[PDB]
């Protein structure tokens, strides 16, 4: 559910993590790096490039492999691939979305104030399934029976039927505005 | 149960053209053309009668349509076959060998004997024609008319029986009225052989064999089918 | 049978990294290189690694400027500079956004 | 695929996860092949048939051949014969490997060795037949490019369209969720409330 | 629904004698029959049971010797 | 199960042949079924916990053999001829391991109709 | 080559099930004769749009003789990570 | 008429190496699918399929060839050396 | 379990018409152990699978016999 | 096509034995898989043989010895979770505290 209390930004976090407030400055910053005059401590390279990690920003061209020690992953690691950006069940037509217990393509939208779902199963066929969710969403777009999408047109074509009805809420409440009863 | 309600409950019943197979008719017709390729790669299966009975009909198709070389017959084929050593043999060994077969490459063979484990009836399914064959398949085209040729020729009795379809085969000689002398003079080639519209001391000449000639060294490995080999069944323990 | 079975219900072998390919009293990958490891093997030991690939389960090498896997030949939870420059794809969360 | 017989360590030194595992449950059947001395196996693209140079043992004169037997005709390999049960057990030789001495063979028969990517053999060459592929090349090319032009693309393709723009093509009904007490209507409704607070 | 009474062993008797029938004359008769055509061929020999089974054969054995009127056996050679 | 039997079988006729009976006149007379008892094991149910058994019987077989002068009685006056032996006699006749003259000397036992 | 890629376009699906024991022993066929895979591809071409001798590679030589190389310093104290 | 064995007009000219093989070129079913393609197809002396090579199989096995005369040599070589330890043990 | 305390054995007081084998699970073991063995040279399977009396000497049999 | 229309015609395959349409699960039977009761749908069944076909290809070359390569098009998303560079920082996290 669009909770409230998600956080409101989705990308991945980095935070600044400080080190403890009294530790002195580490070993590492005692190497000397003139090219005439090299000093290069124990442990240098091991214990600044973890250093280096700890502003949260400067993750390192290779992020997060840099990092990635474990051979699980470098064993499937592949390149000069090219791959996609977008899950495969994700439609870029507002509206549409997926439940999966019951294997359907779902349209949810706003017509006259009422929230309204309609299903499309996907048992047919997922990319036909989703490409008939997108057409009728586009479809209810396009005869304005969306509220948000709505034109000029199409307010005034509904101000007609409202009318009606509300000419008929008057008849039926006649007798109170007149100061009768 | 009861024998006799095997009579009550058939009286008045017909037979079913196709044996059903256990399960839904995609896993039967999968399982039928799995055996069938097990078939062309063994050219003999030991299998239940009725399973017997049921896979010959395939095993006929494969051949009828396989013989006829067009692509429709060849994607026909196709659909039938699922493995690469499967459509190798049929096209390179069973069309050949049947070239002048017309009908009828296969045979079932009651086995006469209840499966012990579970009293299932027994049955042989094997292509005809084939080394190993439980008996003896009958001849086709020239080698058919040279047999009946050879029949005639032995006793009165048989060319008075094959007088008729003597003379369709024509092996009757119109001038004399008797059987002809040379049959050699009906021989024609066959689509097995060779067409020679193409027309011994090497160190590595190949040997004549029976089957495949044979290489002048020798390669320590066993036989194709003992090559590669596993144990039949690993037992499975009783969990108490 | 050794190792290579184990002699009791276990299915999958857990054995902890050996000492050589710890960090600390490790082989280091690159020691093979080194003059007095030279010094030392004379004629008795061959230190290049090249010289223990197994034929029958390596693979041939591959172009570098072309699709091909990282576990084939590398052997080390890193990226070679002489593969070329890889692209960062980052997954788009909300496509209907735009 | 030439393991190392009685190799050191506790364990196999060798991969044995994914297709690796079957690759070697496959050679541990046969030890002996390829042969020892045979030379690198060098693969081919794209089916991964392999080539391969070794000395096969001599076989004997056809002209001595019993003939074939069996299923697998084979010619009889040239071997000297072991030695005598009398002569092991005068031999200083301990019992097991005086059971264990095999028929000596001799190796002298160069030969080029295909084989798939299992280094299954699928067909042997000696040196003169290679040359003579080697010499027939430049036709075998020609050939090859004539052939090819033969090709025509396959008529089901086309007839497939054909009969599904012309022929009744039934769509069957699938996935008719079930309802209970209360029944659908094509189209959901979401409730209205209003804030308790 | 159960049963009012003891069936009664007249009765079962009777039952077992047609079962026996029944069961004869739809299993029992044809599965000898077919045991004993399968004697024209040679037995069956399963390729499992190599292991400890005697080598293959087809010589089936005349039973009764009292009604056979040929050799034996052949005499030792030299 | 019927494995029991022809164990019994196998070890009667083998124990008379080795004693010197003559298995081909040898036939079963009767036979006497003695209970021996039977194991019953729990089977759980819905509403009740039932006891199955397995039963453990015993089998008694009199064999005889009969002598010579009832055994031609038998078989050359009654035609009550074993049909183990009628098929060996088609079996040598159909593979000619005998001669001509068998077709005759067993004619009085061969088949039915004979 | 391609082969279809899943969720497959509704013709494919179509055709794969009526022809399924011909057209699924290699499903491989030259690019563009795929519409699924087509179809991703010009999708990622357009994307890319709106963002704006064949030789076995080897693994730099790393030995040496010069006495630049064997008097350096092995650097095993130092926590190298490439090693190589 | 049948795929196999090829007639006349559906198979190249056949070459007849010196060992008793013979190689022509024809359109086979190829294992994958059996779709026809033109390959480089090998018989014994009794006319029994051996194996065939694809194009680019065969180009590739051109650009090996080289490499094998030179393993050819040496195995050759090797071949006489056994020979000669034969001889010297009798 | 062994000590035979659990009730497994309610269940074997029904009829089923048959059991999982396990084939691919125990051949995968099977395998894994012919493999321990014959990295060292012995032939596990040729082994069991002689016959009582019957010596066959590297990987030999009856094509062995039939070809010699 | 009047001529087609007018011809009789004959199947070309022997596909249609596979009777898809009798392809189901019933509305009392075992959920085998996420079918739903009724007709299922072919795309899974086509899906797994085409990836057995894919999977025995690249283990005959990784037997064969060939060089490790792969096909380089487009390869979909099939998942939506960022796990890769989350468990980057994780990691980036525990050295640091180790430092």
């Amino acid at each position: 559910s669009a909770n409230p209390y998600k956080p409101k930004s989705r990308e991945v976090f980095h935070p600044y993590v400080p080190a403890p407030e009294h530790l002195p400055p580490p070993a590492y910053t005692t190497a000397v790096l003139k090219p005439m005059q090299q000093f290069i401590p124990k442990d240098f390279y091991r214990d600044m490039r973890v250093d280096s990690l700890r502003d949260g920003v400067s993750l390192g061209s290779d992020f997060p492999w840099n990092v990635t020690h474990k051979y699980r992953f470098w064993r499937r690691r592949k390149y000069n691939v090219q791959l996609d950006d977008r899950f495969i069940r994700l439609s870029p037509v507002t509206g549409v979305d997926y439940y999966p217990r019951l294997n359907v393509f779902a349209v949810q939208w706003r017509e006259d104030g009422q929230h309204r779902i309609r299903w499309f199963r996907a048992a047919y066929g997922l990319t036909r399934a989703m490409r008939a969710a997108e057409n009728f969403r586009k479809t209810l777009e396009a005869t304005g029976r969306v509220d948000n999408w709505r034109t000029a047109r199409h307010l005034r074509q509904q101000m007609l039927e409202r009318r009606q009805q509300l000419k008929l809420r008057k008849k039926r409440f006649a007798k109170i505005s007149s100061g009768q009863f | 149960g009861w024998s006799k309600v095997v009579n009550f409950l058939n009286k008045g019943v017909q037979r079913r053209p196709h044996r059903r197979l256990p399960g839904q008719p995609h896993h039967q017709w999968n399982m039928l053309k799995t055996q069938l390729d097990q078939l062309v790669r063994s050219d003999r299966l030991e299998l239940t009668l009725p399973r017997a009975h049921e896979l010959q009909q395939y095993a006929e198709e494969l051949v009828h349509f396989a013989k006829q070389n067009t692509p429709e017959s060849s994607l026909i084929v196709e659909s039938m076959i699922f493995t690469p050593a499967a459509r190798r043999k049929l096209f390179h060994e069973l069309c050949p060998l049947y070239a002048n077969r017309p009908f009828f490459y296969t045979r079932v063979v009651n086995q006469h004997r209840l499966r012990m484990r579970d009293a299932a009836p027994m049955a042989y399914l094997e292509f005809v024609d084939r080394p190993g064959e439980i008996r003896p398949a009958r001849p086709v085209g020239f080698e058919r008319k040279q047999a009946i040729w050879e029949e005639m020729q032995a006793t009165r009795r048989g060319r008075r029986q094959w007088w008729n379809h003597a003379k369709k085969l024509g092996l009757i000689d119109e001038e004399t009225g008797d059987v002809i002398s040379d049959i050699n003079a009906l021989r024609r080639p066959s689509a097995a052989e060779w067409e020679e519209s193409d027309s011994s001391p090497s160190p590595y000449k190949m040997v004549a064999a029976p089957k495949r000639a044979l290489e002048p060294f020798f390669v320590d490995l066993p036989p194709p089918t003992e090559r590669y080999r596993k144990q039949r069944y690993v037992f499975k323990r009783f969990d108490p | 049978t050794k190792h290579n079975l184990t002699y009791s219900g276990r299915v999958r072998a857990f054995k902890p990294p050996s000492a050589a390919q710890r960090w600390e009293m490790g082989e280091s990958k690159y020691a093979w290189r080194l003059p007095i490891p030279n010094l030392l093997a004379g004629d008795e030991m061959q230190l290049n690694p090249a010289l223990r690939i197994d034929e029958s389960t390596t693979q041939m090498f591959p172009d570098f400027s072309k699709p091909f896997f990282h576990n084939a030949h590398f052997n080390f939870s890193w990226k070679p500079e002489e593969v070329p420059f890889q692209q960062t794809v980052k997954l788009d969360i909300t496509p209907w956004r735009r | 695929g030439n393991f190392r017989i009685k190799p050191p360590g506790v364990r196999h030194a060798f991969p044995k996860l994914g297709t690796h595992r079957m690759v070697m449950f496959r050679r541990m059947n046969l030890l002996n092949w390829p042969p020892e001395d045979a030379s690198p196996l060098h693969p081919i693209e794209p089916w991964g048939r392999q080539f391969f140079v070794f000395n096969a043992f001599a076989t004997i004169d056809p002209a001595d051949w019993c003939g074939p037997r069996g299923p697998f005709p084979r010619l009889p390999p040239l071997a000297k014969p072991a030695p005598d049960a009398a002569t092991l057990a005068a031999s200083p030789s301990s019992l097991l490997s005086a059971l264990r001495e095999t028929e000596e063979r001799s190796a002298t028969r160069t030969v080029m060795c295909v084989t798939d990517f299992a280094q299954r053999p699928l067909m042997f060459l000696g040196k003169d037949d290679f040359r003579a592929l080697r010499e027939n090349l430049p036709r075998i090319k020609e050939e090859l490019k004539a052939f090819k032009e033969r090709i025509q693309p396959n008529p089901v393709h086309a007839q497939y369209d054909l009969r599904r723009k012309l022929l009744v093509y039934p769509r069957q009904a699938m996935q008719r969720l079930k309802t209970g007490e209360h029944g659908g209507y094509g189209t959901r409704r979401g409730t209205i409330r209003e804030r308790k607070t | 629904a159960v049963p009012k009474g003891k069936r009664s062993k007249h009765k079962c008797k009777q039952r077992q004698l047609i079962y026996f029938f029944d069961q004869f004359d739809g299993v029992f008769k044809r599965r000898r029959e077919s045991f004993y055509r399968s004697f024209y061929n040679p037995p069956y020999f399963s390729k499992q049971t190599e292991q400890t089974s005697l080598p293959p054969s087809v010589l089936r054995p005349f039973r009764f010797p009292g009604f056979w009127p040929g050799r034996f056996a052949f005499k030792m050679a030299s | 199960r019927v494995n029991y039997l022809l164990n019994l079988l196998n070890a009667s006729r083998k124990k008379i042949h080795e004693q010197g009976g003559d298995i081909s006149r040898v036939y079963v007379e009767s036979y006497m079924l003695n209970i021996q008892g039977q194991i019953k094991r729990p089977q759980f149910r819905l509403r009740m916990v039932n006891l199955i058994k397995t039963w453990k019987f015993a089998v008694v077989l009199r064999f005889r053999e009969y002598p010579m002068d009832e055994y031609f009685h038998k078989l050359f006056i009654l035609k009550h001829v074993p049909r183990s032996l009628t098929t060996d006699m088609r079996l040598a006749l159909a593979g000619q391991r005998v001669g001509l003259h068998a077709v005759r000397d067993w004619y009085p036992f061969l088949d039915s109709k004979t | 080559m391609d082969h279809p890629q899943f969720p497959y376009e509704p013709h494919e699906l179509e055709k794969m099930r009526d022809l399924y024991g011909v057209l699924l022993k290699w499903p491989y066929r030259e690019q563009g004769q795929v519409a699924s895979v087509a179809a991703r591809r010009a999708s990622l071409e357009s994307k890319r749009e709106e963002r704006l001798t064949e030789v076995a590679g080897q693994l730099k030589v790393t030995t040496g003789c010069s006495d630049s190389y064997v008097y350096a310093p092995s650097e095993m104290e130092t926590g190298l990570y490439r090693e190589h | 008429t049948l795929y196999w064995p090829p007639t006349r007009k559906d198979r190249s000219k056949r070459i007849r190496l010196p060992s008793g093989k013979k190689c022509f070129v024809f359109n086979a079913k190829r294992d994958q699918d059996g779709e026809l393609e033109p390959v480089l197809c090998f018989v014994d002396s009794q006319d029994n399929l051996l194996m065939w090579f694809n194009e680019e199989e065969l180009l590739e096995f051109e650009k090996l060839m080289p490499r094998l005369e030179s393993y050819y040599e040496l195995w050759e070589e090797k071949a006489s050396r056994t020979r000669m330890v034969a001889a010297v043990k009798e | 379990n062994k000590v035979r305390t659990d009730k497994k054995e309610r269940k074997r007081a029904f009829p089923q018409r048959g059991f999982w084998k396990k084939q691919n699970f125990l051949q995968v073991k099977n395998n894994t152990v012919r493999l321990a063995f014959a990295v060292q040279g012995v032939d596990l399977l040729k082994l069991k699978r002689l016959r009582w009396g019957e010596v066959r000497k590297g990987n030999t049999g009856w094509w062995t016999d039939d070809y010699r | 096509t009047q001529d087609f229309l007018l011809e009789r015609h004959k199947p070309l395959t022997r596909d249609y034995r596979y009777k898809w349409k009798y392809n189901f699960r019933g509305r009392w039977s075992r959920r085998i898989g996420k079918h739903k009761p009724g007709i299922r749908s072919v795309e899974k069944k086509i899906r797994q043989r085409i990836v057995r076909i894919r999977k025995r290809y690249m283990g005959q070359r990784i037997e064969a010895g060939l060089p490790p390569y792969v096909w380089g098009g487009p390869w979909p998303q099939w998942g939506r979770k960022r796990s890769l560079f989350i468990r980057g920082e994780m990691y980036r996290r525990m050295l640091i505290y180790s430092f």
